[PDB]
């Protein structure tokens, strides 16, 4: 169950698959967590031209992370009369003219914003790119990476991968689960839909935009979204795996709690507006906006959760009515009406209310139509108990307007301008990013077949499976990277010393011609194999090749399926066939791509030379 | 060109202009040879395993 | 026109050329030889073969002390072999696949060899210390390399698909000599004894004769209506045999400056890959692309015997200095030393 990372002559084919889609560049690299911290490895370790730039690089990171100004004056001090500075511009490349009077200008006159060094980065990463990452390619960390990206992209999940443990929530169409993922240990939720309820009631409508909408979300690390790692399914399940969050929805804790203040209405709301600032971003409307939807994890912090019936409208803008009713703006629910963010905005409004009253703002005196609210929201105007505050109001009366062009929010600046509001005067929206402020209420730890799937609807779940390279990188990193990296290095090192011994000591694919190589099995019986440009070698352990095939042996190249599992299958001249398997789906997708253009190559080299080809 | 053309006619000048023997006399040569050698040759007169190296030496 | 009789003197020396050797045609070497006893049925067993290649074998070369050869491999791989035991002595991976020609220097300090790749590699044997490495790359030609044969340690001459033959400076590494004249791809050549001199066989179905050190083209020989894939010096070195697609072996006369004598069998309809003489000259040895090596009388043009022992076709073969031996060398990966 543990983590095992290929051997690092698992570079050859990785590095071919990752030139093949261009992920071999400073930028694409450097972005990645789990590149970072091995670019950050090689150069404060293995190269010293480029050490007092990466050291000065992480020094800029941690004084962006610092919260008051008070820390950022002391620091942006330090780091400017450190001595990392005058290590840089006092040796081969140091900082241009035009770039430290800009930083030492706005240093001297007191103010220091958290980009302050952005000046800096910009040109420390213009001498990184280049000769520095080309002898990062050339090092063997970027063979290690080659090992990590190799079992990222080969991430296939079942119910095996995961130690399910109480339930904490249920839908329709499945159930919530606190589980712990075995390689990592990590804690996850685990949001396992069922097909056979999902058919039955038309949910894979929901259950595949749910999984788009994540996608487009789960990006960032958004303290205020229930925001997805990976996605997988099995024969029956279709499964999410989300951030944890086991302390009950707002709905619950309002039912039992009684209606909240304004000061607890102003936690919640501020951490909310927060999540959908996120999404608006990234031209999500959510749409479903609701009390109920408003999870609560172990600390009474809060997240936006269910992303199941939001939209994009980043070209194409969307009309249909959509939601709960009571918490629908008069643009969606008009139809027809191209309606943006500006239907969440209005959804806010009608949920706070409900926090202070105990319903929606439409709908008064228990009634149960559901022309019901569609009458009030577009006709009449709610207007406040007077219990409420000049500056409560002030935020209600804006956000619950019908107007687009006269509501909260919509006028040009988005959720700035609803953080801007005179109730919000009182807060710090960067400590409410950080979750500084304390939640106002801590939940209690430890409480809370006739139909038949046919395979034209397990055609809808193809590409279901999904991994957020974000997510998983940044979970490795934080467990076992480091360590798992301590082991594979030893036993890397054990196999070399073997082999020093036993006296060899000398690559078979170096000095010569050899296109690729690597392990594969065939037909089972797994050897090594060596891609030449006319003939593909292998061999067992122990000894060099004494097998191989021409490439002019070689008929066709194609994918087949053999026990669940794809295969290569190679058809000879003689009638006979050749069958690959692969280790990895990269190594499947290199392999079948090495093997075509090699034979195809060969074949018609091999027609234009007289002594090589087949004569009468 | 014609700077080929030029370059031709002057190589099939070189090649006609040299001394030919009759091939009497040249096939007789030949024949000769062989006789002269004809003992010397292992492929010719099987030789005895004795002074054969891939046999017994 | 100048272009006027510049083609059409050039169809006159033609002619006069035709002409002169049709003058020297006073008897065939069949009507000379017809009172010498024929060779009677020439039979040979394997004594030999050589394991290793791991494709197919397009090339080999024997050494001077006749038991050192070295072969060339589809496997991109160079052998060189000990005959009488069959151990490897050395096995030299190539940093080309497309390996198509080898070569044994007559000091046996050195091996060639080439191929796709367009350059002539030298590997010295006898090391600096132990090993064996490239100690030198003849880069030049632009096409590839057919064939290559030391004149010694610091010359060697070769033949390529560029239409045009070299000779090289070793230790310098650039073409001493370049010969010009061929209109196809060259496919092989031989030194003659002397090293003097040398013929060549291309894909326009014409062999030449070269002087190595004036670097000019002395004579020109026709008469197979397809591609010549290897040719051969006769013993005495006033003669040569050719191999051609043509399904026909054909022997020519330097003195004479034409053909002497055909061989071939109306039951034998695949090319030619591969030509030599025994010792005394006596028989002309032919590696064929069905499987076989017949044994022609080179003076009677009657098939003496036939080698029968490979899988795939026959690409090449040669008989060592002391004649105690033949060579064959076929796509099956495999070498066999025949007596
Ligand atoms: O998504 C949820 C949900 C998520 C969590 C959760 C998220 N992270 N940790 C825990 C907790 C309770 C929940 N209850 C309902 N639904 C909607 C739903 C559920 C199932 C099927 C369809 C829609």
């Amino acid at each position: 169950k543990k983590i095992l990372l290929p051997e690092p002559s698992i570079r050859s084919v990785m590095q071919k698959y990752l030139e093949d889609r261009g992920e071999v560049t400073f930028e694409k690299i450097f972005s990645q967590k789990l590149g970072y911290l091995l670019f950050r490895d090689f150069c404060l370790n293995h190269l010293e031209e480029a050490r007092p730039l990466v050291e000065f690089y992480e020094e800029i990171k941690k004084y962006e992370k610092l919260e008051t100004e008070e820390e950022r004056v002391a620091r942006s001090r330090e780091i400017f009369d450190s001595y990392i500075m005058k290590e840089l511009l006092a040796c081969s490349h140091p900082f241009s003219k035009s770039a430290t009077e800009h930083v030492q200008g706005h240093l001297g006159k007191k103010q220091v914003p958290p980009d302050l060094f952005q000046p800096y980065i910009e040109e420390i990463c213009q001498n990184l790119r280049g000769d520095v990452f080309q002898k990062f390619i050339e090092s063997d960390k970027f063979t290690r990476f080659c090992q990590w990206k190799n079992v990222e992209l080969n991430i296939h999940l079942t119910m095996n991968d995961f130690s399910v443990h109480r339930i904490i929530g249920r839908g329709g169409f499945g159930e919530v689960y606190g589980c712990r993922k075995a390689d990592t240990g990590k804690m996850y939720a685990m949001k396992c839909l069922d097909k056979k309820r999902i058919k039955m009631k038309q949910g894979e409508t929901l259950a595949l935009n749910e999984r788009i909408m994540l996608s487009l979300v789960s990006t960032g690390d958004c303290p205020f979204i229930v925001c997805m790692s990976y996605a997988f399914h099995t024969p029956d399940k279709l499964s999410f795996i989300l951030d944890l969050m086991n302390g009950g929805d707002l709905h619950y804790h309002l039912s039992q709690h009684g209606v909240f203040s304004e000061a607890d209405m102003r936690f919640y709301a501020a951490e909310i507006i927060l999540g959908l600032e996120h999404m608006h971003n990234r031209f999500v409307v959510y749409r479903d906006l609701k009390p109920a939807n408003i999870l609560l994890d172990e600390h009474g912090h809060v997240r936006i959760s269910d992303l199941g019936l939001a939209c994009d409208f980043s070209k194409k803008k969307p009309h249909a009515s959509v939601g709960t009713h009571g918490y629908m703006a008069p643009e969606v629910l008009q139809k027809g009406v191209a309606y943006d963010s500006s239907a969440d905005w209005f959804s806010l409004g009608c949920m706070l209310f409900k926090l202070l009253r105990g319903h929606s703002p439409f709908r008064q005196h228990k009634t149960k139509d559901k022309h019901e609210i569609d009458r009030m929201t577009l006709t009449m105007a709610v207007e406040l108990p007077d219990s409420f505050s000049p500056e409560l109001r002030s935020l209600l009366e804006g956000l619950l307007q019908r107007d687009v062009n006269r509501r909260l929010g919509c006028l040009g600046r988005g959720a700035q301008e609803v953080k801007e509001s005179p109730f919000f005067r009182s807060l710090d929206w960067q400590m409410v990013f950080l979750q500084k402020y304390p939640p106002p209420l801590i939940p209690p730890r430890g409480e809370v077949k006739g139909i038949k799937l046919l395979d034209s609807d397990q055609e809808l779940y193809r590409n279901f499976p999904l991994t957020i390279s974000e997510r998983w990188q940044q979970e490795v990193a934080e467990t076992v990277f480091d360590t798992i990296n301590a082991e594979t290095d030893r036993l890397e090192a054990r196999k070399k010393a073997k082999n020093k011994q036993l006296g060899h000591e000398e690559d078979y694919a170096l000095g010569k011609d050899c296109i690729m190589h690597g392990y594969m099995s065939k037909m089972w019986q797994r050897r090594y194999f060596y891609l030449f440009p006319n003939r593909l070698e292998w061999r067992g352990e122990g000894e060099a090749p004494q097998s191989l095939l021409t490439m002019e042996e070689i008929q066709s190249v194609e994918e087949t399926q053999i026990k669940e599992r794809k295969c290569l299958l190679l058809k000879i001249r003689g009638g006979k066939q050749f069958i690959l398997q692969c280790d990895s789906d990269p190594e499947l997708v290199q392999w079948k791509k090495e093997l075509r253009d090699a034979y195809r190559e060969a074949q018609q080299l091999v027609q234009r030379v007289p002594k090589m080809k087949n004569k009468p | 060109s014609i700077a080929q053309a030029r370059k031709l006619v002057e190589q099939l000048k070189m090649e006609a202009n040299i001394d030919r023997i009759k091939v009497s006399k040249a096939a007789a040569d030949l024949m000769a040879y062989c006789e002269a050698h004809a003992k010397e040759d292992p492929l010719l007169t099987p030789v005895p395993a004795s002074e054969n190296p891939f046999r017994e030496k | 026109s100048e272009l006027d009789q510049l083609r059409q003197e050039a169809e006159q020396l033609k002619n006069q050329i035709r002409d002169a050797r049709k003058a020297c045609a006073d008897a065939t070497l069949s009507q000379i030889t017809n009172n010498i006893d024929p060779v009677g049925r020439i039979q040979m067993r394997t004594r030999r073969t050589l394991r290793g290649h791991l494709a197919k074998i397009y090339a080999m070369h024997w050494g001077t002390d006749s038991r050192l050869l070295v072969s060339a491999s589809q496997d991109g791989k160079l052998i060189i072999w000990d005959s009488y035991t069959t151990n490897k002595v050395h096995a030299i991976p190539l940093r080309s696949s497309w390996v198509m020609t080898c070569a044994y220097a007559p000091s046996g300090n050195y091996v060639a060899c080439g191929g796709l790749d367009n350059i002539c590699s030298i590997y010295n044997l006898k090391t600096r210390e132990g090993n064996v490495r490239v100690s030198r790359e003849l880069a030049g030609h632009t096409g590839y390399l057919s064939c290559c044969r030391f004149l010694d340690d610091n010359q060697i001459v070769t033949s390529s698909g560029d239409t045009t033959c070299a000779l090289w400076d070793i230790e310098t590494g650039q073409q001493t000599t370049t010969f010009t004249g061929h209109t196809g791809d060259v496919m092989s050549l031989s030194l003659a004894p002397d090293t003097r001199l040398f013929v060549s066989g291309a894909c326009d179905a014409s062999a030449k004769l070269w002087d190595v050190r004036e670097g000019m083209c002395r004579q020109t020989f026709t008469g197979h209506e397809s591609d010549i894939n290897a040719i051969c010096f006769f013993p005495n070195g006033n003669a040569f045999a050719t191999g051609s697609d043509d399904a026909t072996c054909r022997l020519f006369d330097l003195r004479a400056d034409q053909e002497l004598m055909t061989y071939s069998h109306d039951n034998i309809i695949c090319g030619i890959t591969s030509v030599s003489f025994s010792k005394s000259g006596r028989l002309l040895l032919a590696g064929y692309d069905d499987f076989n090596c017949n044994v022609w009388d080179a003076l009677k043009a009657d098939r003496a015997g036939v080698l029968a022992g490979h899988d795939n076709r026959v690409s090449c073969l040669g008989v060592t200095d002391d004649g105690m031996a033949v060579a064959t060398g076929s796509w099956d990966s495999f070498l066999k030393i025949w007596n």
